[PDB]
């Protein structure tokens, strides 16, 4: 496999013509711009380096990578010296030895000898380059130092005390060499210039412009840490616990980017998690959540033994597996005989692997005898899988994340990648700072707009709901003018439909000059943006929940694909229509069924040819009718004819709308099993409980947004004794199915056998190749990094006439304001995993981003308590005045349960997939003191229900 | 006091109305590919009972819906 | 009122290429130093980060981090001025004011500049924007006389 993975080369990889040279008498062939250091690395001949890292561009600060080159004068650096043909370089002479020793002498003259009781012992790039070069003596009787607390005549002014304000890493500048990798990383890699170099010379100290890191613009992500060689910036878990020995590759249980990590391990104790320099998803970068937040797996509040109640009012009872499963299966069979098999159901968890997903949908189809399964994707990116299906042929992405590197423009509708998908936003900013352009269509100023060194930017700050009107107007502009690509239309799409679409869109009613009234966006700006999008060579669209979660989501997605096909930004690296999937293995989940209308492979359920295959493979009779969806489940159970539910890894209460309704529907249910780690809000209405396992204890795969199948490994051991697939088969066999699995490799084999695309998938492949894109059959064996590269899947694109339907959640006197729900970087959706960490620092309370002018007349001030008097409920929350949002718009966050936010949220949903209207809700923000009438009862219930016996 | 089912039907109709060509076939196809047995039955009962607050397109599309066992 | 001045300054340097240095110059000329209260808006206007600004401010010497006395006295310590007896001058002056090199006050502020172009008129100084040369141990009396 590549060397980039295991070895830290010096400089980044360059593209160009081959170039031959002789490093220390060894022939090497490498691209042109490639340095001497990287080449020498590729050739095995190692050169002493401290300030050079691949993540970033090289800088001649250490001066320790000096080499003698024929045809040059002196001892130039390899970090900065690009190769040239016929170049002959010498790496180790007496001269160079002397100089390097001298340089290290100078370094160490200002370094403490706290090795042997420093955190980074065994992992300091200074120590090992001080032993390499051959340092044996320091001759400078130093007086001016940075580490010495006590100088002569008194305290050292140069001494800067430690800074442990951050709960995850610490800054001890006493040990700082000024290589500046920290800076270079926060500025090149991440893209938030939080670090600088205060001073000129010896007085130069790294610093964030603030008393402490926390107060700064530094969020986290330990890039600064991953790059610091000298324990100045160090993880605390390495201070407390020792320095690790082994490494194990896994993936993050978040964000759907698939940021691959390598967990460093000292025995069985997890010391830290550090990115791998693998995965096209993350090239050695991360966020705070993945890098640091893995402490939920060791929280006291985690549950390790099954529990049964037999009545929700009654307390729990810690119980073993057998009798629990017995009780479970008994009640299940009872209900199955009484109300029918359609009176059951499951709820898969994206957070889980695809293997467990497959098992669960089997359990729901093969065993229970129904099609009533579902997952989190009904509410995140279902409309997507309808629109892109009606247009292209796939309910999935179009490109990788490496494509953005090649784009020349980014159009972002309904997304906040800095909080949602950080590692993607980094790569986006890398391109923005390199000239590319940006259009943003949110009503809420996102931090992607205020990125540093940004190029050009347009911002369409519209009114939420009006997202299709804007697209239609864009298309109207493009068609009124003549900017679109005709070749593309004639070739890859149809013409009969293009004519109709053009004649539809060309209407002056869908023009920017009219929509400006209802939309709120200006006209000229829109025209400009459209021209800019249509003009660019390679443009790319990245959309999220601003389009989907609405009364017109499928419609919008369709409109978007229409634009993308019209302009010609499809079937090429640098362009596409990329939806930003959220949870891990949402894609995997949807691919492995987890929908009540399909089988694994997005194959409908009414297809006899497929039902036959599966009846044969599972040896059971299946149903041809499609099952219920979550809202349907709840309405049913309220009405009856639904009595059972097996909730895997999901919080249907806090993470679903019309909380009152869902609660009332969850209560009227003779049995609702739970299969989470902790005692969630869902378990307040439960009868049963089964522990699950974390991604650290599991083994399997995760299918991310770019269709990549990352592999998940086992580092710890299941505290509850059994992972989730184990539990699933336990339950199924206990019911009477009779499966026998000993390793999920067998399951992946089953899948490869049943569904197409995964036919070539094998764990060994994932281990060797590193990762795979799931369309991997005998055709496209390596994988399919880009979809629709040669003609569309259905064969021909399809143009569809979209129109703007006025939403039913319009505003009035008593509900004048609007509402929006969204996200934060530190905390995940409900924070069951995250509130149980030290990330309650950046965000420990949910807050309401209200506008000032919309607050003055109300009497709001920052830090005041307010109430959201909506139609579907009422809630109390702390306020925050900000010009981020537009007037007549409000923004909330649902990460905390102490605040009940989805109770405000209304039942209104998409037309196709019934994804709810989260991003729109008519509310009334007013001032108040008494918290609420609902929150009180909720807490009462939760307290009277989370008690054990 | 609108039925969620009627609401969803009218939504689907509102969409497929602007489409070109067969505007009912697709409606029926969607409702047959996506909805379940009891729901379809309820809908058909509504259309047969001629309940108000319902689009004529759905009335036209109902007979074409996948039948219920 | 400071915000207004700062905004004015920023407006005056709008659209320029690499306008951080001029803007800072002007901000300093206005107040007398770069207050940390004015690291942010600059960044906001220029699309930078507070950090970059503070780093720039920290690197260069001519940007005051704290204000000076009513008067200021820069005194070359370079080669040439050293040759023609700068040490003695320095001594006399710092005895007069009682303020050593680099040590400031509310009254005055003695500091070094490391050249002024007065390399022939070796002993040179800048007192309150007025250049002086041929500073023998007598002219220092006149230097201090106009300067309490
Ligand atoms: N740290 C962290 N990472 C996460 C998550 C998290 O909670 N925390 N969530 C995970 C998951 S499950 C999710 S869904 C993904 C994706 O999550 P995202 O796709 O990032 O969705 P949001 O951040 O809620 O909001 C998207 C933007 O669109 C705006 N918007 C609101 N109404 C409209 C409208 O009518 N039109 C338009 N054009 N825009 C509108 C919203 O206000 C917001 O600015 O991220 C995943 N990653
Ligand atoms: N107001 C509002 N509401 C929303 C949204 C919004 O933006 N605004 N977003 C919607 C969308 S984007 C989505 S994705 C949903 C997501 O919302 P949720 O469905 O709440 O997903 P998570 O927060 O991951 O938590 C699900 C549960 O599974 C548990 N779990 C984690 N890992 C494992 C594992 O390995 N095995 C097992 N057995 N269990 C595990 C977690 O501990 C947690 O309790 O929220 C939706 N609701
Ligand atoms: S940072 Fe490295 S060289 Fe310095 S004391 Fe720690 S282990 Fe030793
Ligand atoms: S942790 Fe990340 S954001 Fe914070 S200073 Fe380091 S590189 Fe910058
Ligand atoms: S903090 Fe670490 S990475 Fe940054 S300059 Fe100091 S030693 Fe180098
Ligand atoms: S960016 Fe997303 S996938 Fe990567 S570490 Fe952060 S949460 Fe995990
Ligand atoms: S070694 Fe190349 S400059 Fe630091
Ligand atoms: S050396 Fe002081 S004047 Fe130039
Ligand atoms: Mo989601
Ligand atoms: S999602």
């Amino acid at each position: 496999p590549p060397l980039d993975w295991t070895q830290d080369m010096g400089t980044p990889k360059r593209e160009g013509a081959p170039v031959h040279l002789t490093i220390d008498g060894v022939e090497v062939t490498v691209p042109a711009g490639t340095s001497v250091l990287r080449a020498a690395a590729e050739a095995g001949i190692s050169i002493p380096k401290l300030c050079a890292t691949d993540n970033v561009e090289p800088v001649g600060s250490c001066r320790l990578c000096m080499v003698e080159i024929e045809g040059m004068r002196g001892t130039p650096t390899s970090c900065t010296t690009p190769v040239a043909p016929g170049m002959r370089v010498h790496t180790q002479t007496p001269q160079l030895q002397k100089l390097r020793r001298g340089v290290m002498e100078l370094y160490i003259s200002d370094h403490p000898l706290d090795c042997l009781t420093c955190a980074a012992n065994g992992d300091c790039e200074l120590q090992d380059m001080a032993g390499a070069v051959g340092l044996r003596e320091v001759r400078y009787q130093a007086k001016d130092t940075h580490f010495a607390r006590r100088d002569a005549t008194g305290p050292n002014p140069r001494y800067i005390p430690k800074d442990n304000s951050n709960p995850y890493f610490s800054y001890d500048p006493a040990k700082c060499i000024v290589c500046m990798r920290c800076v270079r990383a926060c500025e090149e890699v991440q893209g938030t210039f939080a670090l600088t170099v205060m001073g000129r010379g010896f007085d130069a100290r790294i610093s964030p412009a603030a008393p402490d890191f926390l107060s700064s613009d530094c969020v986290s992500c330990g890039a600064c840490v991953q790059a610091c060689p000298t324990a100045t910036l160090v993880e605390k878990s390495v201070e407390r616990i020792g320095t690790p020995e082994r490494k194990v590759v896994t993936t993050c249980a978040y964000c759907g980017v698939g940021c691959s990590f390598e967990a460093h391990m000292l025995g069985d104790q997890l010391v830290r998690m550090v990115p791998w320099k693998g995965g096209a998803a993350n090239r050695g970068h991360s966020c705070v959540k993945g890098r640091f937040a893995y402490g939920y797996a060791t929280h006291q509040d985690r549950i390790l033994k099954p529990m049964i109640r037999d009545k929700i009012t009654d307390p729990w009872r810690e119980v073993n597996w057998t009798e629990a499963l017995d009780f479970t299966a008994t009640r299940l069979r009872a209900l199955r005989d009484s109300h029918g098999a359609d009176a059951l159901g499951v709820i898969t968890s994206s957070r889980c692997t695809n293997e467990e997903t497959y098992l669960v949908q089997k359990l729901a189809r093969a065993v229970f005898g129904t099609n009533n399964t579902d997952t989190c994707a009904r509410v995140c990116h279902s409309p997507t899988g309808y629109g892109l299906k009606q247009t292209f042929g796939t309910s999935a992405g179009t490109q990788d994340f490496d494509s953005v590197e090649e784009t020349d423009l980014a159009l972002v509708i309904g997304a906040n990648p800095t909080d949602g998908h950080p590692v993607f936003a980094s790569r986006l900013r890398k391109r923005l700072r390199a000239g590319a352009k940006l259009i943003v269509v949110d009503p809420r100023r996102i931090d992607l707009l205020n990125t540093p060194h940004r190029g050009e930017a347009w911002h369409l700050q519209l009114k939420p709901g009006t997202n299709v009107a804007v697209m239609t107007a864009m298309a109207h502009v493009i068609v009124t003018e003549q900017i679109f690509d005709k070749r593309f239309i004639g070739d890859r799409c149809d013409w009969d439909e293009w004519a109709d679409y053009a004649e539809f869109v060309a209407n002056p009613e869908y023009a920017p000059e009219a929509v400006e009234s209802l939309t709120g966006v200006p006209a000229g700006l829109l025209r400009q943006a459209a021209r800019a999008y249509a003009a660019a060579p390679n443009a790319a669209i990245y959309y999220g929940l601003g389009v989907t979660e609405h009364s017109q989501g499928s419609t919008t997605v369709i409109a978007i694909a229409n634009l993308a096909m019209m302009t010609g930004n499809i079937g090429r690296p640098g362009v596409g229509v990329n939806p930003l999937r959220g949870q891990n293995n949402v894609q995997g989940s949807c691919d492995m069924g987890s929908f009540p209308h399909e089988f694994p492979g997005y194959r409908h359920v009414s297809d006899d040819a497929t039902r036959g295959l599966f009846e044969r493979t599972w040896g059971v009779t299946l149903s041809s009718e499609p099952g219920l969806r979550i809202p349907n489940m709840l309405d049913a159970a309220v009405e009856g004819r639904f009595k059972a539910l097996y909730v895997q890894g999901e919080d249907i209460l806090q993470s679903d709308p019309d909380t009152r309704h869902v609660s009332a529907g969850l209560a009227a249910m003779d049995l609702v099993i739970v299969h989470d780690l902790f005692l969630n809000e869902t378990a307040n209405y439960a009868h049963v409980f089964l522990p699950g396992s974390t991604f650290l204890e599991k083994d399997g795969t995760f299918t991310n947004a770019e269709r990549r199948i990352n592999r998940v490994r086992r580092v710890m051991a299941p505290k509850a004794g059994f992972a989730d697939w184990e539990v699933t088969q336990m339950l199924a066999n206990a019911l009477g199915a009779g499966w026998h699995y000993t390793h999920p490799s067998e399951i992946m084999a089953e899948i490869a056998a049943t569904t197409p695309g995964f036919a070539a998938v094998t764990y060994e492949m994932l281990d060797a190749r590193g990762s795979v894109q799931w369309p991997c059959n005998e055709k496209a064996p390596e994988g399919s990094p880009i979809m629709h590269v040669e003609g569309f899947v259905r064969g021909k694109g399809r143009f569809i006439r979209t129109a703007y339907l006025p939403t039913d959640e319009k505003t009035g006197p008593r509900f004048p304001l609007l509402l929006t729900t969204g996200r934060i970087l530190s905390q995940y959706n409900v924070g069951a995993q995250t509130r149980r960490t030290e990330n309650t620092v950046w965000h420990g309370e949910d807050r309401l981003e209200i506008h000032p002018t919309d607050a003055e007349t109300r009497g709001i001030r920052d830090g005041d308590w307010v109430r959201l008097a909506s139609r579907a409920g009422e809630t109390t929350l702390r306020a925050t005045v900000t010009d981020r949002v537009s007037p007549g718009v409000v923004y909330t966050t649902f990460h905390h349960p102490d605040t009940q936010a989805n109770v405000v949220t209304t039942d209104t949903s998409d037309w196709a997939t019934n994804c709810p209207e989260y991003k729109v809700t008519a509310v009334q923000v007013a001032a108040s003191n008494g918290p609420s009438d609902w929150q009180q009862d909720y807490a009462a219930q939760a307290a009277a229900a989370r008690r054990i016996e | 006091s609108d039925d969620k089912i009627i609401r969803m039907a009218n939504q689907i109709a509102a969409f497929f109305a602007v489409q070109p060509g067969d505007r009912a076939g697709p409606v029926a196809a969607h409702i047959s590919e996506n909805w379940s047995a009891p729901m379809r039955a309820a809908l058909l009962a509504h259309v047969a009972a001629q309940s108000p607050g319902l689009d004529p397109l759905v009335i036209a599309a109902a007979p074409q819906i996948r039948p219920v066992p | 009122t400071d915000t207004a001045r700062l905004r004015a300054i920023l407006a005056a340097h709008r659209g320029r290429e690499g306008a951080l240095l001029p803007i800072l110059h002007d901000v300093q000329a206005a107040f007398g130093f770069i207050p940390e209260d004015a690291y942010a808006p600059i960044a906001a206007d220029l699309g930078l980060t507070r950090a970059e600004v503070a780093g720039v401010v920290g690197f260069y010497h001519d940007f005051r981090k704290a204000p000076a006395g009513r008067h200021v006295i820069k005194l070359c310590r370079a080669e040439a001025c050293q040759a023609m007896g700068m040490d003695a001058v320095q001594a006399r002056l710092e005895s007069a004011l009682g303020l050593r090199l680099g040590d400031s006050s509310e009254a005055v502020t003695l500091e070094a500049v490391y050249c002024l172009g007065l390399c022939a008129c070796a002993p040179a100084a800048m007192v309150d924007d007025r250049l002086v040369g041929r500073l023998d141990a007598a002219a220092v009396a006149g230097i201090v006389a106009e300067l309490g």
